[PDB]
RNA sequence: GACCCACUCGGCACCUUACGAGAAAUCAAAGUCUUUGGGUUCUGGGGGGAGUAUGGUCGCAAGGCUGAAACUUAAAGGAAUUGACGGAAGGUUGGUGGAGUGAUUUGUCUGAUAACGCCCUUUGUACACA
RNA sequence: GCGGUAAUUCCAGCUCCAAUAGCGUAUAUUAAAGUUGUUGCAGUUAAAAAGCUCGUAGUUGAACUUUGGGCCCGGUUGGCC
């Protein structure tokens, strides 16, 4: 059974795109399928924040965030990350949450 | 419909579509007979009479049936303007 | 066929402007149905109403050829459209239904909400989808009040009218069944308003 | 490259039988396809088709009235020989009383019963019924 | 003893069936008006007989151990010009055959049966070439002359039988070996003969106003306390 | 168009298209190829008259145990070494 | 597969059953007779319950 | 220069229907095919034996291209369905009626409503004495 | 697919069925086989669309180049004559 239209996430009308390496288990997979997360992460948690914030010199100054692109290879999106296996109507549907 | 020696078999004739033409059949379901009462000077509505149109299964089922009755109701007299021939 | 009496009068035609049945659809004309007038800005298509109250002439005038009043059904899933429809059952014959449509009613018996109507209205093709397609199997008509927006599979007589809600579709209900009391019934021509106002039916407070 | 016109012509034709029209437009229309629809005309399959005009290929609008089930090209225009016509009238026509495989001979374009009764043949064309 | 017959009319033609105002089925294949009650067709023509066809059981895993069910096709008809095919399953297999009857009562289709060639007294064969589908299996049903027999697998060919068609030439397409699709595909076939214009039919009648309309109020739902 | 060409004057094509494609089936393989005659044990024929070899004793396959009795046969014709099953109940010790 | 076999047991059964002999009867009449004979017994009277018929009924 | 509105041609694909098609899964084309003809190149005919042997031809080589038989077997597969299993994820049954060509499913459900009167769900499956 | 000790499939016997002075068994072949397919197959997933393009033969290839109108002569169909 052909058991996805797209079959490979999001590539028509190419035929080939430069592979990525995965951020978990180094192993190669397209740009394309690379079920691909922004992590966008504080460098302190909210744990961290308060006494941290309080003890620092000059007022608020900043407090940045990490950012970063995470790669994924299928196997890892499903074992660790979130994305978990869905039914057939489920599969037709597209939204983040 | 009939045999050598006048005598009309083949039972049941079948009714016509108003719109296409196309033969509605004995165990279609979709098709419809829209009956319209005969109005006149006075007013009221006139029981016993009716002009009928019998639309089919298929100008149902696409969705284009209105458009069918707009039509046909208006060259039978009972709709100024309303529907224009040209498009 | 066409008589003088049953023609557009100015004070039915500013209770419609009054009221914005003219305010098409927001998004897009279905190409099904060609009732437009004027592409103006700001997103909004007039309705031809002289169309309107000849195709609603039209529905009343095939209602009125049903010789019973009680088989005809009006359905609603709209608040102010089921307020309209049990106004409608009121005034004239034919039984409504309210709320959830309960599948299966056209269909076989042993349902206790069984009706085999000759006829059939609906406020909204979209929303009452399930009644539309459960008229198709047992020879029944359809007469919905539909937009710019909505479909026509199924139906017959569309009416093009705006189906939002608050003061729109119980006017159309309004003249619909003043319509039907006018053929069948005891009224005089356009000299008499009728009794009975246009804001009896409208929407249901809170 | 449209390889037949008439094959195309009838095609359309179908399409919108079939759709439920009662009109068509046709592109890019033929001697061929004028007889063709005279022939169908006559017998009363379709209504008053119109030829319209220009500098190049000329466009017909026909008007169709829903008596026609089906009627389609027979590619190639084989040679038929007397009662060879009778064969094929048993292979693509639904009965025996009605129906017409229209069919091309010295004499002009032509159903069969005419062909018959003239006494002549030749290269088959489309069919009707 | 305390028994009574009780025919009960729901709907808006058991009440018409029996009053009876409508005396022929030619207006039901009119009018098209649903068949619900199988009641209906019974009284209304006596003639109707029957037939079975076949019977094969339908199996299902489980939990437990295994389910297992009887499904009968059963085909009734009569040699007029009327045929019903009626699928049913069950667990038990007199249950299956009798719910199988009933519906094959309640789904009747008349066959517009003609000539091969020639005009005559009484026809004998269809009066087109007609084709019906179900899965793999297409049955196609060609025109025979008078006395030619119905030239077709023994089903099918019963089939044919029942409604009176004494003449015919057929074929068949796909696997045909099962009856739950051929026989379909039979029932199809004969049904598009009706849905196909002769000539004969282009002469446009004036459309029969729905006998529904006539009698709404003599005999329609009545509301009646007791 | 389906595939094939359905030109008038292009009988060529289908007729060696045909003959090309005609290598599949079983009897047109068997006849043309002349297997009956190069191959097999009998020369193409219904009968062919043999002596003997041996009686056996063959294991036959699941789920039908059982054994036998056939006879390995060598014919007279061509001589070649053959098995042949014997029928009835009993009727191995008629052949020796 | 394997060639050596038991072939003692070569027509066991054949031998060990008890050998009858046929009992004598009356003559079946032949050729056109049999014809109505068997007309005579099948579309007369006799036959089983139910709409089917058991042409050699079993005694029970 | 950019954007918005309406139209436009050329594709990239997409979303909804099913008019039709398909054994199905599904398809705006796999549609316009027993109502079986728009033109035209290429390939297949039960599975193993074998993409093997033999022959030629190509190449420095590895291999490619073309490509059998004898013998052997009553299957092989494809799709979907019920369970069963998972060292996968999360937390009872008919009547009538629809959905399907059926297997059947829906009802007997997300926490309202195509239904009306260890256990579970979804997915994977070459198992189905599991 | 039957046969592991109750065999509706074996061995016999009773009774029955088919064809009936004729039946069975082989091997070849025709039909069914629309399992060779021009009429009339299939090629997304079941066997199968050749990596893709060029290109010679071969196959196929727009429309358009006189219809209409009459005048008579005049045979063939069926009914009053």
């Amino acid at each position: 059974p052909k058991k996805r239209a797209s079959n490979g996430r999001n590539k028509k009308g190419r035929g080939h795109v430069k592979p990525v390496r995965c951020v978990n288990c180094s192993k190669s997979i397209p740009k394309d399928k690379a079920i691909k997360r922004m992590a966008i992460r504080n460098i302190v948690e909210a744990a961290a924040v308060r006494d941290l914030s309080e003890a620092s010199v000059y007022p608020e100054y900043a407090l940045p965030k990490t950012y970063n692109k995470l790669h994924y290879c299928v196997s890892c999106a499903i074992h660790a990350r979130i994305v978990r296996v869905r039914s057939r109507e489920d599969r037709k549907n597209r939204a983040p949450p | 419909m009939e045999n050598d020696k006048g005598q009309l078999v083949e039972l049941y004739v079948p009714r016509k579509c108003s719109a296409t033409n196309r033969i509605i059949k004995a165990d279609d379901h979709a098709s419809v007979q829209i009956n319209v009462a005969k109005v006149d000077e006075e007013g009221r509505a006139i029981p016993g009479e009716y002009v009928t149109y019998a639309l089919s299964g298929y100008v149902r089922s696409r969705g284009e049936s209105d458009d069918s009755l707009n039509r046909l109701a208006q060259n039978d007299g009972l709709l100024k303007n309303v529907w224009s021939y040209s498009r | 066929s066409l008589p003088a009496t049953f023609d557009l009068t100015p004070e039915d035609a500013q209770l419609l402007l009054a009221a914005n049945t003219h305010l098409g659809a927001r998004n897009v004309q279905v190409h099904q149905e060609p009732y437009v007038f004027n592409a103006r800005p700001d997103g909004v298509h007039v309705i031809n109403v002289g169309k309107t109250w000849e195709k609603l002439v039209l529905a009343a005038r095939i209602i009125a050829a049903i010789p019973n009043p009680e088989d005809v059904v009006a359905i609603s899933s709209r608040t102010f459209g089921q307020r309209a429809v049990l106004k409608f059952a009121a005034h004239t014959g034919a039984t409504p239904i309210a709320g959830r449509f309960t599948p299966g009613s056209f269909t076989n018996y042993i349902t206790r909400s069984f009706k085999e109507p000759r006829l059939v209205i609906v406020t909204d093709p979209r929303s009452d989808a399930q009644a539309i397609k459960e008229a198709s199997y047992v020879n029944i008509p359809v007469i919905a009040l539909t937009d710019l927006d909505s479909p026509s599979e199924f139906v017959d007589v569309a009416i093009p009218c705006n189906n939002r809600g608050k003061h729109s579709i119980g006017l159309i209900w309004y003249l619909l069944a003043r319509e039907v009391l006018r053929l069948r019934g005891a009224l005089v021509d356009r000299t008499q308003p009728w009794s009975i106002m246009p804001d009896l039916y409208f929407y249901r407070d809170p | 490259t449209r390889s037949s016109v008439l094959a195309d012509a009838l095609n359309a034709i179908n399409n919108a039988e079939k759709t439920g029209k009662r009109q068509v437009l046709i592109r890019p229309s033929s001697k061929v396809i004028i007889k063709f629809l005279q022939v169908m005309q006559k017998h009363g399959y379709i209504g008053e088709f119109e030829y319209i005009d220009d500098h190049r290929s000329g466009k017909i609008v026909v008007q169709l009235n829903g008596r026609l089930n089906k009627c389609g090209v027979i590619s190639p225009r084989f040679n038929v020989k007397i009662g060879d016509i009778e064969k094929w009238t048993a292979n693509l026509l639904p009965a025996r009383q009605f129906g017409y495989v229209i069919l091309t001979t010295s004499a002009g374009i032509m159903d069969h019963e005419e062909a018959r009764r003239k006494h002549v043949s030749g290269k088959i064309l489309g069919f009707v019924y | 003893n305390t028994e009574e017959k009780g025919w009960v009319p729901v709907t808006k033609l058991g009440r018409l069936v029996k009053a009876g105002k409508i005396t022929t089925i030619e207006e039901i294949f009119l009018h098209s008006l649903p068949v619900k009650e199988f009641q209906i067709i019974d009284t209304l023509l006596p003639g109707l007989q029957d037939e079975v066809m076949n019977i094969k059981p339908v199996q299902k895993q489980t939990r437990a151990g295994q389910r297992t069910r009887f499904k009968a096709v059963v085909v009734v008809g009569d040699s007029n010009g009327h045929v019903g095919l009626g699928i049913k399953t069950a667990k038990e297999v007199a249950g299956a055959i009798r719910a199988g009857i009933i519906i094959a009562k309640l789904s009747v289709i008349p066959i517009r049966r003609g000539y091969w060639g020639t005009n005559l007294g009484q026809p004998h064969s269809l009066a087109t070439k007609t084709t019906g589908k179900c899965g793999s299996v297409t049955v196609r049903l060609i025109p025979a002359p008078r006395g030619s027999g119905i030239v077709a697998s023994p089903a099918v060919k019963k089939l044919l039988q029942l409604a009176g068609v004494e003449d015919v030439y057929t074929q068949s397409n796909g696997k045909t070996r099962t009856l739950e699709n051929t026989l379909k595909a039979a029932f199809v076939a004969i049904g598009n003969t009706y849905g196909f214009l002769t000539p004969n039919l282009w002469a446009e009648q004036p459309l029969p106003v729905s006998p529904l309309d006539i009698y709404s109020d003599e005999a329609s739902a009545q509301k009646k306390r007791f | 168009g389906k595939g094939k060409p359905r030109g008038l004057n292009s009988a060529r094509k289908l007729r060696v298209h045909r003959r090309n494609n005609r290598w599949a089936e079983n009897n047109y393989k068997k006849r043309l190829l002349g297997t009956a005659f190069k191959s097999s044990p009998f020369g193409g024929s219904s009968h062919a008259k043999g002596i003997v070899l041996e009686k056996l004793g063959i294991e036959s396959k699941q789920p039908n145990s059982a054994i036998r009795k056939c006879v390995r046969v060598q014919l007279i014709k061509n001589g070649k070494k053959v098995t042949a099953f014997v029928p009835n109940d009993g009727c191995l010790n008629f052949v020796d | 597969a394997k060639v050596h076999g038991s072939l003692a047991r070569a027509g066991k059964v054949k031998s060990q059953t008890p050998k009858v002999e046929k009992t004598e009867k009356p003559k079946k009449p032949k050729g056109r007779a049999y014809k109505r004979l068997l007309y005579t017994r099948r579309f007369v009277n006799v036959t089983l319950v139910n709409g089917k018929r058991r042409m050699n009924p079993g005694p029970s």
